[PDB]
């Protein structure tokens, strides 16, 4: 049984969403043991909450980030980071909000 | 009554030999049924003799009839309706014969 460092698969470099609408971004990964997923923006962890507009759903090889009723303040560079006992990986997507 | 796009199945990476077919697939839900487009290198892809977009209800694909080395790279699947957008990406690798 071999450990596998985390590896993020393809992630869009830039995405757009109109203000007020819902945005979903899904990204696959590999890693053994299953990596811990962290989404961040402005160097700060995004916390998934039942109430609130930000939701994160993580499985063994997928993360989905949902931002509901998107606001101008949500725009910016988002980082997806993965960690496990054998390494780390990160990628970014730049989210553009249209008025 | 709107509800934003979501993926049931996301495009997966594919590794093919130069000249062979390459296919990406997604299955998307939402109300109304989302419109799916595909992007590469910052630009929306258009249908031609070498690139088609087979679809069957919620299932939407991308089919390269004969993949060339210049077809390699990251493809982004963008699903859209009045309520929102969903994005998922996948990398196509194309292997050239030696020597």
């Amino acid at each position: 049984s071999r450990g596998i460092p985390p590896k993020i698969e393809a992630l869009p470099s830039d995405i757009s969403i109109d203000e007020g609408k819902v945005l979903t971004v899904a990204c696959a990964f590999t890693g053994e043991p299953t990596p811990e997923v962290t989404w961040s923006c402005g160097g700060r962890k995004i916390h998934s909450q039942e109430q609130g507009r930000f939701h994160i759903e993580n499985t063994d090889d997928l993360t989905t980030l949902i931002i509901m009723d998107v606001q101008k303040q949500d725009g910016g560079l988002y980082t997806l980071s993965l960690g496990n006992e054998f390494g780390s990986d990160s990628a970014t997507v730049n989210i553009h909000i249209r008025s | 009554q709107g509800s934003p796009p979501c993926f049931l199945r996301r495009p997966r990476p594919v590794r093919v030999v130069s000249g062979a077919e390459a296919e990406l697939k997604c299955v998307v839900l939402g109300e109304p049924p989302p419109v799916v487009v595909w992007e590469k290198g910052g630009q929306q892809l258009a249908a031609s003799e070498r690139l088609s977009f087979p679809a069957d209800g919620a299932e939407h694909g991308l089919l390269l009839t004969a993949a060339l080395p210049t077809d390699a790279g990251v493809y982004v699947c963008r699903a859209r309706n009045a309520a929102g957008e969903a994005y998922a990406a996948a990398a196509v690798t194309v292997l050239e014969p030696p020597a």
